[PDB]
């Protein structure tokens, strides 16, 4: 795959590297709603009232 | 000498201005030949309903005859001396120039000013020119890039001046009568409104003296861009013309070089480059490929206070969707994903264009005088290539993401468009689920 | 270049049934009962493959 | 300054200025065209024009296109009836690359089999893109009509040779006509050593003095297009004198005479002395200038109309009448002088440009071999007497017509009739 | 074909009780069959490119 | 480097292509990069290939083979294909590297 | 001068725009300049 | 013929921000393109 | 007219994928099992639903 070992890839990951992120978060902040986890829900405020 | 030696090097543009507001421009060359012309800042987005064709209409008759010229004979003269006169009337600006020896400098100038000040609008002749514009409205419509820019003007700038085409309709080309093509000139070939401006082989202080002597005797709304479309179905035709823009800035908004580099990466095909699937512009390059279009190409117009910033093309019946689909990818990966090398490609083209359209005395006089009328100033080439090279991928990034990314666009349609995506499917296309 | 859901045969089927497809504009919500027949028939599988996990 | 020009000891001839301007312009000329096609290899030079953008010894055709838009350049290849230009246009910085490149295209071609087939339909598209407008067509018949070879050949492949021109033509061409004495490398914005250099380097190998094709023999036929356009377009011409002799300059003036093309933005052409000739009877939209093609060895004087279907035999006839009227002597002085300031300005105008002062001074290397000063051509202007004016009318009148037509015809007269 | 006996080792095997000469046969036969697979195939096929001249 | 010609000759001889009466380029994977070289074959040499694929695979429905004498022999084996997919290869290797910049 | 540009019309006829390979055709003067004035 | 069509009037159906031809709509665009993506999140949200 | 096997759109997808199916002439014995494993999923869906009316 060195056909992606190149300066404008580098760029391109730097570019899409915060939209990735976000997309991360998006899916951790699903899982853990989704499923209840209650080891990261038991910190946020509001929401560890219940249980 | 280097790029930069010889940008520093170009001669400057002198201005000076009458005591009644007229700004002469000239800039010096040492040329046999010399063009001089009258750039005057009244056009049809000037005008109302009632008189939306009064500029093209005087343009037309202007150098028909004037009070001291009567009929043919203002004509001879210019043929006499071997120089070309030519006028021209945008949705903004008018302009008359002639192309001359510099020794005829003077003779032109007075031309210029009795075509300007002293028009005779004989009845006859106004009849004359009537028919001739209610043909070359019957000719205009052949045109199909015209036609569809017309209709994006309509479209995009709707219930604006802007919207008004530079001809005017039919009817009011039929209307319009002689006080009111007087009361038009009276209104807007005024002093303060106007430029003089030459270059070649003038020399600023005569160039000055004979404004002073014959330009002396002469007089002391922001526009809503609405994203729509108009599509004109219309199976006869051979090929589809498709013309999609977006709100754009002003003259003066910096943000205007900047995008013209991005559309310097999207760049231009036509079925005759001889580029072919090679071409450096992605969408080129799949155009070619895929033989999804004739020809496309990226415009930038810009208005006082606003503009169409996007992209014009022509395409087969079956291709349209596709081609509007990449041309569309193209702007979102400027928004999101813009890498430095094509903006150093793209800097280099806008560079090349800028100096290459500014060869011969005719594109400098043309513009001395718009950039007077916009900017109020003649823009050096350092300068330009300094705006330029402060532009770098981020920024071409974050300006395509202000006025691309997720905005409303205004679309005009034209011939065999049944396949053009309905306007909720472009507005999706304005932006990416991705990102 | 092509456009994924125009050249991939799945996709393509999809684009061509349910993404592409040319719709009358007028059809009234009379129109909406087929789609609603395959949501029922869908859900009748999904509740009732669990009623079988259970009879 | 100045420009610098010089003859290599090849033959080679290169020319530069230094206008300081921040853009350079590269152009190599070379003694090329439709002229010095034969039967069998018609349609060559119209595929080598297309053809700029190939694979080369050097650099790929990915490279080539790549290269010269990163940088912003611009490649062109402009091919008249008996010259093709070729010419780089950038930035004063990188220039030196182009330059590469342009000298890889000429002195280096290679055309492979694959990217000719390839290259073949863009004939077809091109010819019909150019064809849009009748006037490419009137002309093309006009010379196949005047000559019986050379400059009969068109500028455009013929129809029949669309997928037949093969690689080995192609290079056949290259070879013999792509030499040093039939070259001529001009510049503008570039230091005349670099030039001599980067000419020493690349245009070398080839020896000079190529294959030299027949000359031009006059036919004075016709050829009569039925299109069924509304507007007949219709050029009829008789032999004039070749380029750079006193002869040539007479009939130039004599087309200012009669009016080359308005000077005025929908002005009636009043010193026109053809469109007034024509008005007079002539009522409807119409249009007729005086056609003038000069080349090397012969060269075409005459008159070209647009004129409604059923009025073409009027303005026709009117047209030639005044021509005639002019050719008795009905010519006055002021008149005369009026052309001469119309073609001194025109002749200015033109090399005014950096386009325009690169193919006039291409052209004048190509033919006469030296550059000429524009005071030196309008001294000659200005040389022509009216007697001169009056004697290549009469030549034109009293001289084997060739005449071609394209519209609905039907009212159109022929060679004889006139 | 070692990679089928491989595989029929390790049904062989799978059906045999977890012994002392069992045990060792089928770790020996699982990495095998991922060494074969992932390890000698591809540099099989490429020394046969070798020797193929490409 | 005999010994190394001597295996070459018998890998030759045990990849039964040539049994077949098939060249080395016949057998090649037809990747994008050979099909491209495929479609830059003068036609002479593609119709070879042509009949010379459609042999072998007549040859292989009936699980039969060449006679003795017809098998391409190693040393008279012409790589035809060789030069076109390595200027393709070439190709894509240059644009590949031009995107990479 | 030794150029088929004799006047402004006529030349250039038919040369098709482009970037990196534009080829362009020059024939003679041959008129349609102010033919646009009436259709 | 294409110069004399224009437009017919969409003020009918305007909202209240864009009613005015004399006013740019840059304003307005992020106030309009959030009362629609907001009720576009309300909806995602309740699904 | 027309043919209703190559018009007809059931007809369509069945002839293109069973019966005017361009297939090679080389393909051997190993190249049956792909059918054969349908035919035994047929199977195990029919033997395995009269299975299934007494299970
Ligand atoms: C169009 C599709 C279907 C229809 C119209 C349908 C209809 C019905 C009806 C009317 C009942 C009677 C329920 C009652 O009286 O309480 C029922 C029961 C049942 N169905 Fe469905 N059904 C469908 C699909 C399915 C599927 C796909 C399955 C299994 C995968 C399934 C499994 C069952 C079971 C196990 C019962 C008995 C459980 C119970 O009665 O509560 N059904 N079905």
């Amino acid at each position: 795959l060195s056909r992606f070992l190149g300066p404008r890839y580098r760029e391109l990951a730097r570019n899409w590297i915060p939209t990735a992120s976000m997309w991360g978060a998006v899916g951790a902040v699903g899982l853990v709603w989704a499923t209840d986890w209650r080891l990261i829900l038991d910190w946020v405020p509001y929401i560890n009232g219940k249980f | 000498a280097t790029y930069a030696q010889a940008l520093q090097s170009v001669p400057e543009t002198q201005v000076s201005q009458l005591d009644n507001g007229l700004r002469v421009a000239s800039e010096q060359s040492s040329q046999p030949t010399c063009t001089v012309g009258v750039w005057i800042d009244a056009g049809s987005r000037y005008e109302n309903e009632k008189n939306n064709g009064a500029g093209y209409f005087v343009e037309h008759l202007a150098f028909k005859g004037t009070k001291n010229r009567p009929g043919s004979a203002l004509e001879k003269e210019v043929e006499s001396m071997g120089a070309h006169l030519n006028a021209y009337s945008t949705r903004e600006h008018t302009a008359y120039y002639i192309k001359a020896l510099s020794k005829d400098l003077p003779k032109a100038v007075e031309l210029l000013a009795d075509i300007v000040q002293n028009c005779s609008l004989e009845d006859s002749q106004i009849e004359k020119e009537r028919d001739v514009i209610l043909q070359e409205l019957q000719e205009n419509d052949s045109s199909m890039r015209d036609v569809v820019f017309d209709y994006l003007h309509a479209t995009a700038f709707q219930g604006t001046p802007l919207a008004q085409s530079v001809e005017g309709p039919s009817e009011n080309v039929r209307k319009l009568s002689r006080a009111d093509l007087t009361e038009y000139v009276s209104q807007h070939y005024k002093a303060p409104r106007m430029v003089l401006a030459a270059a070649g082989g003038v020399e600023h202080r005569q160039l000055l003296d004979l404004a002073q002597k014959h330009f002396s005797s002469l007089s002391g709304t922001p526009c809503r861009f609405t994203g729509s479309e108009i599509r004109h179905r219309d199976d006869a035709l051979p090929l589809a013309h498709v013309a999609i823009a977006v709100e754009g800035p002003g003259w003066a908004n910096p943000d205007n070089v900047p995008l013209q580099v991005a559309n310097a990466i999207i760049g231009h095909y036509d079925s005759t480059y001889g580029g072919g699937t090679h071409m450096s512009s992605t969408l080129a390059s799949v155009a070619a490929t895929r033989k999804l279009c004739q020809s496309f190409q990226t415009f930038n117009i810009c208005y006082a206070e606003t503009g169409l910033l996007g992209a014009h093309f022509v395409c087969d019946n079956m291709s349209i969707d596709d081609m509007m689909f990449f041309l569309q990818g193209q702007w979102m990966r400027l928004c999101t994903s813009a890498t430095e090398s094509e903006v150093v490609r793209g800097k280099n083209i806008l560079r090349n264009a800028l100096v290459s359209h500014l060869d011969g005395t005719t594109p400098v006089c043309e513009d001395i005088g718009r950039s007077l009328l916009t900017y109020g100033r003649r823009i050096p080439l350092a300068e330009w290539e300094s705006r330029i090279a402060e532009v770098d991928a981020s920024v071409v990034r974050e300006v395509c993401s202000k006025y691309f990314y997720d905005q409303c666009p205004a679309v005009a349609g034209l011939g065999p468009i049944e396949q053009l995506p309905d306007y909720n499917r472009i507005r999706s296309g304005m932006f990416w689920l991705r990102f | 270049m092509t456009n994924i859901r125009k050249s991939h045969p799945l996709m393509k089927i999809i684009n061509n049934a349910f993404i592409d497809l040319p719709a009358p504009s007028n059809i009234s919500s009379w129109w909406n009962f087929g789609s609603l027949l395959g949501i029922c028939l869908i859900l009748q599988i999904l509740t009732g493959l669990f009623l079988a996990m259970h009879y | 300054q100045d420009l610098e020009f010089t003859r290599l000891p090849n033959g080679l001839v290169i020319a530069s200025l230094e206008n300081y301007a921040p853009a350079s312009r590269i152009g190599l000329f070379i003694k090329a065209g439709s002229r010095y096609e034969d039967s069998n290899n018609l349609g060559t030079s119209h595929l080598l024009r297309l053809a700029s953008s190939l694979t080369t010894k050097g650099a790929s055709s990915f490279k080539i296109t790549r290269g010269i838009e990163a940088v912003g350049g611009k490649l062109s290849v402009t091919s008249t009836r008996e010259s093709m230009a070729y010419t780089v246009e950038c930035l004063r910085d990188d220039i030196e690359i182009l330059m590469e490149f342009l000298l890889n295209v000429t002195a280096a071609p290679e055309f492979r089999r694959w990217e000719v087939a390839a290259l073949q339909s863009q004939l077809r598209i091109d010819k019909a893109v150019a064809f849009q407008n009748p006037q490419a067509q009137v002309l093309e018949n006009l010379h196949a009509a005047a000559y019986r070879n050379a400059l009969a050949n068109s500028l455009y492949c013929p129809d029949y040779r669309i997928g037949k021109v093969t690689p080995d033509q192609l290079h056949y061409y290259v070879q013999n006509h792509f030499t040093s004495a039939r070259m001529a490398l001009i510049g503008l914005g570039v230091s005349h050593p670099v030039l001599k250099q980067v000419a020493e380097r690349f245009l070398n190998m080839r020896g000079g003095l190529g294959l030299s094709g027949a000359k031009a023999k006059y036919r004075g036929g016709e050829i009569r297009d039925q299109n069924g356009d509304s507007l007949v377009h219709a050029a009829l011409v008789a032999e004039s004198a070749a380029t750079g002799s006193a002869e040539a300059n007479a009939f130039s003036v004599l087309q200012h005479v009669l009016g080359a093309g308005p000077h005025v933005k929908r002005g009636s052409n009043a010193t026109s002395s053809l469109y007034q000739a024509v008005a007079k009877g002539v009522h409807q939209p119409f249009d007729v200038s005086a056609f003038n093609a000069s080349y090397s060895d012969s060269g075409l004087f005459g008159i070209y109309t647009i004129s409604q279907a059923a009025s073409a035999g009027d303005v026709i006839k009117s047209a030639y009448d005044q021509v005639k009227t002019i050719a008795q002597g009905n010519l006055s002085n002021t008149d005369v002088q009026a052309a001469k300031n119309k073609l001194k300005a025109g002749y200015l105008m033109s090399v005014e440009s950096s386009e325009g002062f690169l193919d006039e001074v291409g052209s004048q290397a190509l033919v006469a071999g030296s550059y000429v000063q524009p005071s030196t051509v309008l001294q000659q202007i200005d040389s022509v007497a009216d007697a001169d004016v009056i004697n290549a009318a009469k030549k034109f009148v009293s001289g084997r017509k060739s005449m071609a037509a394209s519209g609905n015809l039907g009212h159109t007269p022929f060679v004889d009739e006139l | 074909w070692m990679l089928v006996a491989d595989l029929i080792t390790l049904t062989w095997i799978g059906g045999q009780p977890v012994e002392h000469p069992f045990i060792i046969i089928g770790q020996l036969a699982s990495i095998l069959y991922f060494l074969i697979i992932l390890v000698l195939m591809p540099i099989t096929s490429i020394i046969e490119n070798n020797l193929l001249k490409w | 480097s005999k010994w190394l010609e001597g295996i070459r000759k018998w890998y030759y001889n045990a990849a039964g292509f040539n049994k077949l009466g098939l060249m080395r380029d016949d057998t090649i994977y037809e990747d994008d990069d050979v099909k491209e070289a495929i479609r830059r074959l003068p036609e002479n040499l593609y119709n070879d290939r042509v009949f010379r694929i459609k042999r072998a695979l007549d040859l292989t429905m009936r699980q039969q083979i060449l006679p003795k004498e017809q098998w391409t022999k190693y040393e008279e084996d012409k790589f035809y294909l060789e030069p076109y997919l390595k200027e393709v290869i070439r190709e894509r290797k240059e644009r590949e590297e031009w995107a990479k910049k | 001068r030794h150029v088929v540009c004799r006047f402004p019309l006529g030349p250039f006829c038919a040369g098709v725009v482009g970037h990196a390979a534009l080829p362009a055709t020059s024939e003679s003067p041959v008129l349609d300049a102010k033919r646009s004035f009436l259709c | 013929s294409h110069t004399d069509i224009r437009v017919p009037d969409f003020s009918d159906y305007r909202r209240a921000e864009v009613l005015d031809s004399t006013k740019s709509s840059k304003e307005s665009s992020d106030a309009r393109k959030g009362f629609s993506y907001l009720i576009t999140a309300t909806t995602t949200v309740g699904v």
